[PDB]
C-alpha cells in the first residue's frame, strides 16, 4: 500500500481535519471511533494506521502554536480519533504574523515535530508522500507550513510533497496583514512544494450562496466544501483508479516545470446536501458544469487564460464516448499553447456516496492563478512601501531584505505564469 | 496558555472593572459575591484561577486609599482574593504628581509582588489589562508609573488600557487637564492599544439606547463592563479561530505610536428580558457603526479608518456578515495603504442577554479631536500657570510638563497629517 | 424466588421508602393505605407477603426514635405491619457515633429477629434494599451497622443502598462531613452497589421538570421514588427476559470498590393526566442521559463511564432502541478495556401515568466530585477539630476517622487513575 501521511498545520488546517476525516470514515465503512462498521472497502492502509486491536488510527500529525485548535477538534468534534501524541502544541499562537511561524517561535518545536513525523514514517513500508494541510493567512499556517516542508524535504527528499493552501477570504476571515503573510509564504512554497493546491475562500462563500439562492443552508457548509475538494483529490489515491494512482502521476501529469506547480481545482456537486431530491446529473451536464464559473474555487474563468494541463477525474459510470465528445465539444473555452496538444484526461473511478449518481473534481495548471497572485502582491506593495505594520515582523527577526525578496520572487513568479498570455 | 492579569487601580478603575468581573461572573456561571461555582462554562481559566471550587479572579487592586480593602468587602463580597489588594496610607489629590513621583516606594514594591505572583501561577502571560481615569490623581499618576514598570519588567507583552478621558463639554477639576496629558503622554509611551472612553459619550447612549431613565456611574458603568465583556468573548469562549490580544495588537496598530482605539457595542441590555429579538446582523453593523454607540466624544463617520476589527457574538450567518461588511466598506472612508481594511472574527457563544451581539473596535482619524481639546485646555492654564505649583512643588519640572504635551502633539500630528495626505493615495 | 428485603433506617430512609410503598401498591393494583386487594397484576410476591387479601409489604422499619410506630400510623394507615417496626429510646442527635457505638445492643438485637423473619418467609432471597441519609444520626451510623451486620450473616448476597448525600452549595450541620465519611467508608466495605442522590439536584429537577412551584421534601421524594420504582420494574413484571439485582451488580460493578452509581430517570408525572405523549423512546433516552436529569450533584456528560445500564419501560419499539443507543454511543465517552458499554433492557408494562418511561444507572468518573468536596470539607473541620468531641467522647479514637478518610480517598484515587489512564488505552 502506498501510504500517505497527512499533517494539519495552523488553526484552519486543524478546523478542517474533522470534516475531512469524517469523509474518509464514512467512505471507506469505518466508524469515527475507528471500528469498523461493515465491510471495509478502497485502500484503506493508504490513510490510516492498523492498530494492534481492530481500530484504525488516521495516520495525521495536527500543529498548533497555540492549544486551542486542536483542543477542539480532539476533545469536542471527534472524540478517541485522533492519536494525542501526534499532536503539538505551543503556547503562544502567533499574532497573525509570519514571523513567528516561520523565524521567531515555531522554529523552537522542529525537533518535536520532526520526531513526531518520523515516529509516524516509520510505521510505513512504502511511504509515497505526505500532504500539507494549511492556511496561508495566519502566521502558523503561513510560517510553520513551509518550515515543515522544508525539514521534510531535505531529510526525504524522494517522496512526493503536495501542500492545500488555502487562501482567506477579503471579508469574512480578512485581516489587515493578509497581504504580508500571503506573499511571504507563497515565497517559501515556491521551493517546498512539488504540488500546490490553491484553494479561494472568496470562490466558496460566492459559489455556495449561489447554490443556497433558494434555501437557508447551514452554517457547515463552507466547510464542508472545502473538507470535500481535498477528499475528491485524494480518492484517486485511496480507490484503484485508472488516474492519479500515485502523487508521483499527478504531479508528471501537472507539473511541466518545477515552478510552474500551482493548480487550481473545479468540483460538482460540491456537496450532496447542496444537490438533493431528483439530482439524475447525466455525464454530459457534470462535464459542462466542471468547466463552469459556478464550479470553479478560484476567481477564475477558463475562458479567459491559457492550460497547461487539464485532467478530469469522474466517479461512478461515465461512459468513455460520452467524455470524448465532452472534450472535443469544450471547443476553445478550454485552450492551450500552440507548444502542447490539448492534453485533456479524463476517466472515471470509484463512487462510495449512495446519495449521487456520480461525481467530479478537476485539476487544472491554468495561468489564471498569477492574476490572484497579482492581487495579493498589489495589496503587499500599497502596505510595504509605506512601512504599514512592518514594525511587528521587524521586531521578531525578519530583517527588510527579507520582504524584498518575497516582493521579487513573486513578481517573477506572476511573470511566468502569464508568458503564454502574450 | 493566553491567561489575563488584570490591574485595577483608582477608584474609578476598581469600580468599572467590578462591573466587569460580575459580568464575566454570569456569562461562565460563577456566584458573583463569592467566587463559588458547580458547573460553569467557557475556558474559566484565561481569567480564574480555580482553588477547589472557588473562581479567584486574577486581578491586582490598587489604590493609594487608606482603607481599600473593607472598601471592596462591602461591595464585591469575597469575589477578590484579599491578599492582591494594595491599600495606601494617604491617597493622591487629584494630582498626578502625587500618583507618579510622591507615593512611596514600599507602595509600588508591594504592587509589584502581587503583580509577579500573579504572574507566576501562569502557564504563560497572554497579556495585560488596565483599568482607570485620567483625571484622577492615582489612576492618572500610580496607574502611569505601574504602565512604565510592567513594560520595563515585561517588554514584548501586549497591554491594554481602557482609561476615561475628560468629557468634551464640562470638566470636573480645574487641574484635570495636568493629569489627562502626563497620563496620555505615558499611555504613548506604554500601551499597546488604549481604548479611549468617555463619560459624556456614555452618558448619550445610557439615556437613549438603555431604558434607564437618569441613569448614575452605577448605569454608566455597565456600557463600559458591557465593552470589556465583549472585547473578550473569543478568548472566553475559545473556537477553532479566535482573537488574543496580541492578534488586536498586530492587525490593528499600523505604527507605534498611533494605538488609540475607539469603542462601540450594540445591543446594550440591562439584566432581564427587556430586550428584542431584532436578530439581525446587518442591523447590529448599522448601529456599531454609527455614531449614536461610540462611548467617546468624537464623530468617526466623518473621519478615515486606518483599521478596524468587528467581533460578532452569536448564531450569525456568515453570509449576512458579508453583505453588512460590503455595506461598511461602501459607507465610510479608509486609508488606501492599509488595503483590506479590517479584522473580522466570530464567536458562537451568545452574550447573556441577547442572542445576538457586536463590538466594533478602531482607527478612526477623528480621535485627535478628543486630544486636541485636551491640549488646548492645557496650553490656557499652563500659560497663565494656574494651579501649576501643585505639580512643580511635587517634583516635575516645568520640562516634564512641556515634554508631556509636545509628545501628545507628535500623535495628533502623525495622526492628522496621515489623514490628510490619504486623500490623494488614491490617484 | 428473587425476594427482596428492604430495610429502612431513620427519618429520611423512611420518608422516601414510604414513597416507594405507595407507588408501588399503584402499579400493582393495591390499596396504598390498607394493603387490601381483590384484583392484582405483576408479580406482587416479590416486595410482599400476601396473607388473605391482604398484601404486606416487605420492608424493616428501623428508628432509634420513641415512636415511631405512631408516627408511620399516621401518614401510611395500616399499610406496615406494626410487628416489623422497631421503635427506639433516646435518638441519634446528628451524631454517627451514637448510631454506630452507643445504639443499645437489645436495638440491634431486635432488627436482627425482624430481617430473619423476613428472609425466613422467603422461598430465597433476592437481595437486601437499604434507604437511608448519610448526614443523620440513625440512617448513617445505625444503617451502617446494619449493612456490617447483614453482610456478615449474608454473604454473597447482593445489597443495594440507596442514600442522600450533602448538597454540594450548602450543608445542613457543621457536623455533617464527619457523618457522610463514616457512613461512606461504611458503603464501600459492605454496600453491592450504592445509588447516589442529593437534595440540590433533586430540587432543580422538581423546579424545572416537575410543574409543582414551590415544592418541599414530600414533593422531591417522589422523584426518588420514581427512580425506585422504575428500577425494580422488571423484576416486579417479570418478562422472559428480566433484570434481578444480582444482573446489575455483575454487569455495572467492575471491581469490588467501585460501585457507585449514579441515577436517572424521565418523564417525572405527578399523578394525573398532567403528562404529554411524546413517545418517543429517541427523546427519552436523550433525556435521561442529559445532565438535566442527574439526581445527584455531578455533571455526567463530562465525565467517563465505566458502564451502564439502561432500562426502557412500555411499547418502546426495537429499531428505536437501537439508533437512539447508537446515539449515545457516539456523543458519550466510555473507558476502552469495558468494549461493550451497556447493559440493555426492556420490559412491555408501562408505569402508570406514562405509556413510556426510561432509567438509566451508571458508572461515571464524575462521580468523584461528590465525594471530593466531602473530603475537603471534612479535612477542614478535621484539622481544627471542630465538633470533634462529639465524636470521640462517644467511642471512636482519632484514628477511626482517620482511617475513614483514607478509604474514601482510595476509592477517589482508583476512580481518577482509571479515567485518566483511559485516554490512551484507546492508542
Ligand atoms: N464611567 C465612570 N466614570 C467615573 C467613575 N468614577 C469616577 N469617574 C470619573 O473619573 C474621574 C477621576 O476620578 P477619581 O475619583 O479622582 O479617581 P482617583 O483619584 O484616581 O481614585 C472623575 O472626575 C469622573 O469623571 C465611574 O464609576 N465610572
Ligand atoms: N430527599 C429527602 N431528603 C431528606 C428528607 N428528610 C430529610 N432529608 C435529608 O436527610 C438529612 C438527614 O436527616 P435526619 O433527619 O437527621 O435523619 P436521621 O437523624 O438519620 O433520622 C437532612 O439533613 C436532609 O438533608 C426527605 O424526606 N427526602
Amino acid at each position: 500500500a502506498r501510504e500517505v501521511i497527512t499533517i494539519h498545520v495552523g488553526e484552519l488546517g486543524i478546523q478542517i481535519a474533522p470534516n475531512f476525516w469524517k469523509y474518509l470514515c464514512d467512505e471507506h465503512n469505518i466508524d469515527y471511533k475507528g471500528q469498523e462498521k461493515g465491510k471495509i472497502r478502497g485502500v484503506i492502509d493508504n490513510f490510516f494506521e492498523k492498530a494492534s486491536i481492530g481500530k484504525w488510527i488516521p495516520r495525521t500529525i495536527l500543529v498548533d502554536l497555540g492549544p486551542n485548535a486542536i483542543r477542539k477538534v480532539t476533545k469536542k468534534d471527534m472524540k478517541d480519533f485522533f492519536d494525542p501524541k501526534r499532536c503539538v502544541m505551543g503556547l503562544a499562537g502567533d499574532a497573525n504574523l509570519f514571523a513567528k511561524g516561520y523565524y521567531s517561535y515555531g522554529t523552537r518545536f522542529m525537533e518535536e515535530i520532526m520526531d513526531k513525523i518520523q515516529k509516524e514514517v516509520d510505521q510505513t513500508e512504502h511511504l509515497q508522500g505526505f500532504i500539507v494541510v494549511h492556511s496561508i493567512g495566519d502566521g502558523t499556517g503561513a510560517g510553520l507550513a513551509p518550515l515543515i516542508m522544508e525539514a521534510i524535504k531535505k531529510k526525504h527528499p524522494k517522496l512526493v510533497m503536495m501542500s492545500y493552501s488555502i487562501v482567506p477570504s477579503q471579508n469574512m476571515d480578512c485581516s489587515t496583514i493578509l497581504p504580508y503573510n500571503a506573499i511571504l509564504s507563497l515565497d517559501k512554497l515556491t521551493s517546498c512544494a512539488d504540488i500546490s493546491m490553491i484553494i479561494d475562500n472568496d470562490s466558496i462563500y460566492r459559489i455556495v450562496a449561489t447554490q443556497g439562492k433558494e434555501n437557508e443552508l447551514s452554517e457547515s457548509i463552507f466547510d464542508q466544501v472545502l473538507a470535500k475538494a481535498l477528499v475528491e483529490i485524494t480518492a484517486t489515491l485511496r480507490f484503484n483508479s485508472p488516474l492519479n494512482r500515485s502523487m508521483m502521476e499527478m504531479s508528471t501529469n501537472l507539473v511541466p516545470f518545477p515552478r510552474n506547480h500551482f493548480l487550481m481545482t473545479s468540483m460538482s456537486p460540491l456537496e450532496t446536501s447542496l444537490t438533493s431530491a431528483h439530482q439524475k446529473i447525466e455525464t454530459k451536464e457534470l462535464m459542462q458544469d466542471l468547466i463552469d464559473q459556478d464550479h470553479i474555487l478560484a476567481p477564475i474563468t477558463v475562458e479567459k487564460g491559457v492550460f497547461t494541463a487539464f485532467v478530469i477525474a469522474l466517479r461512478g459510470e461515465n461512459p468513455h464516448s460520452i467524455l470524448q465528445n465532452s472534450i472535443k465539444g469544450f471547443g476553445d473555452r478550454v485552450k492551450f499553447s500552440e507548444i502542447f496538444p490539448t492534453a485533456i484526461k479524463a476517466d472515471s473511478t470509484t463512487l462510495t456516496d449512495e446519495k449521487l449518481a456520480r461525481s467530479g473534481i478537476t485539476l487544472m495548471n491554468h495561468s489564471g492563478v498569477a492574476n490572484l497572485f497579482q492581487f495579493l502582491l498589489t495589496q503587499f506593495e500599497l502596505m510595504y512601501d509605506h512601512d504599514a505594520f512592518t514594525t511587528w515582523y521587524y521586531q521578531e527577526g525578519m530583517q527588510p531584505s527579507e520582504f524584498e525578496a518575497a516582493k521579487n520572487n513573486i513578481q517573477k513568479l506572476i511573470t511566468e505564469y502569464k508568458q503564454d498570455e502574450y | 496558555a493566553g491567561e489575563i492579569v488584570c490591574i485595577q487601580v483608582g477608584q474609578a478603575g476598581n469600580q468599572i472593572a467590578g462591573a466587569f468581573w460580575q459580568k464575566i461572573c454570569a456569562e461562565h456561571g460563577i456566584d458573583p459575591v463569592n467566587g463559588k461555582a458547580i458547573d460553569v462554562v467557557g475556558d474559566t481559566d484565561i481569567f480564574f484561577n480555580t482553588i477547589g471550587d472557588k473562581y479567584i479572579p486574577r486581578a491586582v487592586v490598587v489604590d493609594l486609599e487608606p482603607a481599600v480593602v473593607e472598601n471592596i468587602r462591602e461591595k464585591f463580597g469575597t469575589l477578590f482574593d484579599p491578599k492582591s489588594i494594595v491599600s495606601g496610607a494617604d491617597g493622591a489629590g487629584n494630582n498626578f504628581a502625587i500618583g507618579f513621583n510622591e507615593h512611596g516606594a514600599e507602595t509600588l514594591e508591594k504592587v509589584m509582588q502581587v503583580v509577579e505572583q500573579r504572574v507566576s501561577e501562569t502557564e504563560s502571560i497572554g497579556g495585560f489589562i488596565l483599568t482607570h481615569s485620567c483625571g484622577g490623581g492615582t489612576g492618572s499618576g500610580f496607574g502611569s508609573k505601574i504602565l512604565k514598570t510592567i513594560r520595563e519588567r515585561y517588554p514584548k507583552v501586549p497591554i491594554f488600557t481602557f482609561s476615561i478621558f475628560p468629557s468634551p463639554k464640562i470638566s470636573e477639576t480645574v487641574v484635570e487637564p495636568y493629569n489627562a496629558i502626563m497620563t496620555l503622554s505615558n499611555l504613548i509611551k506604554y500601551a499597546s492599544c488604549s481604548i479611549v472612553l468617555d463619560n459624556e459619550a456614555l452618558f448619550s447612549i445610557a439615556e437613549k439606547k438603555l431604558e434607564v431613565e437618569n441613569p448614575s456611574l452605577e448605569d454608566l458603568n455597565l456600557i463600559i463592563a458591557q465593552v470589556l465583556t465583549n472585547v473578550t468573548a473569543s478568548l472566553r469562549f475559545s473556537g477553532t479561530l479566535n482573537l488574543d490580544l496580541g492578534k488586536l495588537v498586530t492587525n490593528l496598530v499600523p505604527f507605534s505610536n498611533l494605538h488609540f482605539l475607539m469603542a462601540s457595542t450594540a445591543p446594550l441590555v440591562l439584566a432581564g428580558k427587556e430586550s428584542y429579538e431584532k436578530m439581525t446582523a446587518k442591523e447590529l453593523s448599522a448601529q456599531v457603526f454609527g455614531d449614536e454607540y461610540i462611548c467617546a466624544a468624537c464623530k468617526p463617520t466623518t473621519g478615515r479608518y486606518l483599521a478596524a476589527s468587528v467581533l460578532f457574538r452569536g448564531a450569525v450567518k456568515t453570509s449576512d456578515v458579508n453583505e453588512a461588511m460590503a455595506t461598511v466598506k461602501e459607507q465610510n472612508s479608509f486609508v488606501n495603504w492599509i488595503p483590506t481594511g479590517f479584522k473580522i472574527s466570530k464567536s458562537e457563544t451568545s452574550p447573556k442577554d441577547s442572542a445576538l451581539g457586536v463590538i466594533m473596535l478602531g482607527n478612526n482619524s477623528e480621535i485627535v479631536s478628543v486630544f486636541e481639546r485636551i491640549g488646548a485646555n492645557f496650553d490656557r492654564l499652563w500659560s497663565r500657570k494656574a494651579f501649576a505649583h501643585w505639580f512643580t512643588d511635587s517634583g516635575f519640572e516645568e520640562k516634564d510638563l512641556d515634554d508631556a504635551r509636545a509628545l501628545v502633539q507628535k500623535v495628533i500630528d502623525d495622526y492628522r497629517k496621515l489623514t490628510e495626505d490619504a486623500e490623494n493615495l488614491y490617484f
